[PDB]
C-alpha cells in the first residue's frame, strides 16, 4: 500500500529519494484520512459526464469511440474500481484552446 | 396547479438529496481535521522529546547522582 | 491483466488531451484492488503532476 | 407526465454540473 | 458518559484493549468540538430521508422493511429519544 | 439490560439493511449515550471513523 | 518575484520597508499553496460574470462601456495570462453598499 | 516600454469602474506576477489581508 | 437622553422575545454596544452559540 | 466606560454562570473567534434582512407576531441612536429559536 505510493512518487518525479519526499509524506496522510465515497458504484452518471466533456471539447466523434472502448473494459473482468480511474481523467481534462498554469520556482513566490 | 404539484415534488426531492450528500461530506472534512490535529500533536511531541531529553543531558544527570551519594559514603 | 487494461486506458487519456504515463495507470489497478476511495486516487496524482511541473 | 419528465431531466443536468463543481 | 464513550471505542476495534488509549482520547477530542444538528426531535422526517436514500442506492426492498422496524420501536414507547438513534442510522445511510 | 437488549436487536437489523458491520455490544452502548442526551452528530462521527479504521487495517 | 511581493506588501501598507516581514512571510505561504479555480482560462466566460456583477450594483452604463474596453485591451496586447488578470480583478471587486464598519475601535477587540 | 504602458492604461480604466479600489503601482505588480504564472485566488486573498491590516494600523 | 435609549432598548427587546431568546436585557444591551462599535454580525452570532453550549456541559 | 474588551468579559461572565476571572479561559477563546473574519450571507440591502425575519415568522406559524415586528421596525428607525441597525437585526435572526 505504502510501497505502491513510493513507486508513484519516485518514478514520475525522478530519483532524489529526499526531493520526492514531499509527495510521499503527502500521500500516506491524504489516503489514511477516511471519508465516505461519493461518485461510487454509479457508472451510468460517469459515462454520461465524459460524453458531455467530449461534446464541450468540440469532439463529438471521440464520444462514440469512447463508448465502444468502455464496453471492452467490462468483458475483461479486471480492475475492480473502474470509476476511480475515470473520475481521475475527467478532473485533468482540458480543452484544446488554452493550457493551465505551468511555472517553476514557485517557492519564490 | 396539477402540472405544478407533480414538478414541485420532484424538484424539492433532488435539491434535498444534494443537501444531504453535501452535508455528509462537510461532516467528513470536520472529522478529518480534528483527527489530523491529534496525529500531528502526537508526532511533533515525539520527535521533540527525543532531543530535548537527549543523551547529553541523561549522562550528566546520572553522573551527578552517583557521585553525590559516594561522597556522603566517605563522610 | 494490468497491461491489457493499461492499453485501453492509454487510448482514453489521449482523447482527453490529458497526459498520464504508462506506469501511473498500472499502479492505479494495484491501489484499486486494495481498496481506494475515487476521490483520493485522483487527488494524489493530480498534485503529483503539478509537483513534477514546479520541480523541473 | 411527459411534461413532468421533461422538467425532471433538465433539473438533473444542472445538479450534475454543480456536484462536480462542489467536489472540486 | 465518559466511560460509556470508552466502552464504545474498545468494542468497534475488537473486544479487549490493545493500545486503544489513543483512540479513546481522539473521540474525547471529537465530542469537545461542538457540532450542531440540522433538525432536532423530527424523527418522522429522518425515517423519510432513509427511504429516499434506499431508492438512491436502488435497494428499494430494504426500504419497505425499514418502515416496519421503526413502527416496532414506535409501539414500544422506549424513552431515550428515538430521533437521536435514527439520526445516527441516517449518517450511515 | 433485558429492555436495552430488546431495543438492541431492533437496531441490529436496521444496521444489516444499510450493510454496515457492527458488534451487538456497540449497539447496546449507543443506547446509553442518547439516554444521557449525548449529541447524535458527535456520536456518528465516532461510529463511522473507528469501524472504517478497523476494516482498512484488516 | 521575492522583490515583487515584498514591494507589494510595503506599497499597500503605505510604509514599512522591512517591518512588513511578518505579513510577507504569510503572503509567501498562501501563494505556495495551490488552487483549482472554478473556470480556468477562456476569455468569454470571465467577461460574462463581470457584466452580471455590473448590473447587480446598478451600473449598467459601465457594463456596456467595459465590453469595448475588453476588445481594446486585447488589441493592445495578447497574453495567455489575460484571463488570470480579469478573474483577479473580479474577485478583488468592492461593493458600494453599507459602511465598512469602524476600524477605529474594531482594532482594539 | 510602449506596448506595456498601453495595456496598463486600458487596465486602469477597467479597475476604477469595476471598483477594485487598488492603486496603479500595485496593479502593475499584480500583472507581472500573473504573466510569470500565479493563481488568481491566492493573489486576491493576500491583497485582502494586507488591505484590512493597513486600515486598522492608521487608526 | 435617558428616556430615548430606554425606548430604543425597549423595541429591540420586544423583537428578541417574539423570536425567543435566552439572553436577558443586560446581555442584549451589551450586544448593541458591540454593534455600534463595529463587528460583523456572524462572528457575534458564533461566539454566542459556543459559549451557550459550553455552559450546559458545565452545569 | 464601554471598551470592547470590558463588554466582552461582562457578556461571558453572565452567560456561563461563573465569576469574572473564572470565565477567563473562555474569554481568550471568544477574542480569537471574533477576530477571525466572517461575512454574512446577506451583505447588501437593509430590506433583504428584514424580509428574511418576516419569512421566518410565517415558517414558525406566527404570522401575527411578524405584523407586530413591522410596527416595531418604524419605531427603531425614527429614534436614530444606532447607525448599524442591520447588525442587530441579523444577530437576533440567527439566534432565533422555537
Amino acid at each position: 500500500p505504502n510501497v505502491l505510493l513510493q513507486n508513484l512518487c519516485c518514478r514520475i518525479l525522478g530519483k532524489g529519494e529526499a526531493d520526492v519526499a514531499q509527495q510521499f509524506q503527502y500521500a500516506v496522510r491524504v489516503i489514511g484520512s477516511n471519508f465516505a465515497p461519493t461518485v461510487e458504484r454509479d457508472e451510468f452518471l460517469v459515462t454520461e459526464k465524459i460524453k458531455k466533456e467530449f461534446v464541450r471539447q468540440r469532439r463529438e466523434a471521440d464520444g462514440a469511440l469512447f463508448s465502444e472502448l468502455h464496453r471492452k473494459l467490462q468483458s475483461q473482468g479486471v480492475l475492480k474500481n473502474r470509476w476511480s480511474i475515470l473520475y481521475l481523467l475527467l478532473s485533468l481534462s482540458e480543452d484544446p484552446r488554452k493550457q493551465p498554469n505551468k511555472t517553476s520556482s514557485f517557492a519564490a513566490l | 396547479a396539477i402540472q405544478i404539484n407533480f414538478i414541485k415534488n420532484m424538484i424539492e426531492e433532488t435539491l434535498d438529496d444534494f443537501r444531504e450528500a453535501c452535508h455528509r461530506d462537510i461532516v467528513n472534512l470536520q472529522v478529518e481535521m480534528i483527527k489530523q490535529f491529534h496525529i500531528q500533536s502526537s508526532e511533533i511531541q515525539m520527535l521533540l522529546e527525543r532531543y530535548s531529553l537527549n543523551e547529553s543531558l541523561v549522562s550528566e544527570i546520572e553522573k551527578l547522582r552517583e557521585e553525590n551519594k559516594r561522597l556522603r559514603a566517605n563522610f | 491483466a494490468v497491461r491489457e487494461t493499461m492499453d485501453v486506458l492509454l487510448e482514453i487519456s489521449r482523447l482527453l488531451n490529458t497526459g498520464l504515463d504508462m506506469e501511473t495507470l498500472s499502479i492505479c489497478v494495484r491501489l484499486c484492488e486494495q481498496g481506494i476511495n475515487p476521490e483520493a486516487l485522483s487527488s494524489v496524482i493530480k498534485e503529483l503532476r503539478r509537483a513534477s511541473d514546479t520541480l523541473k
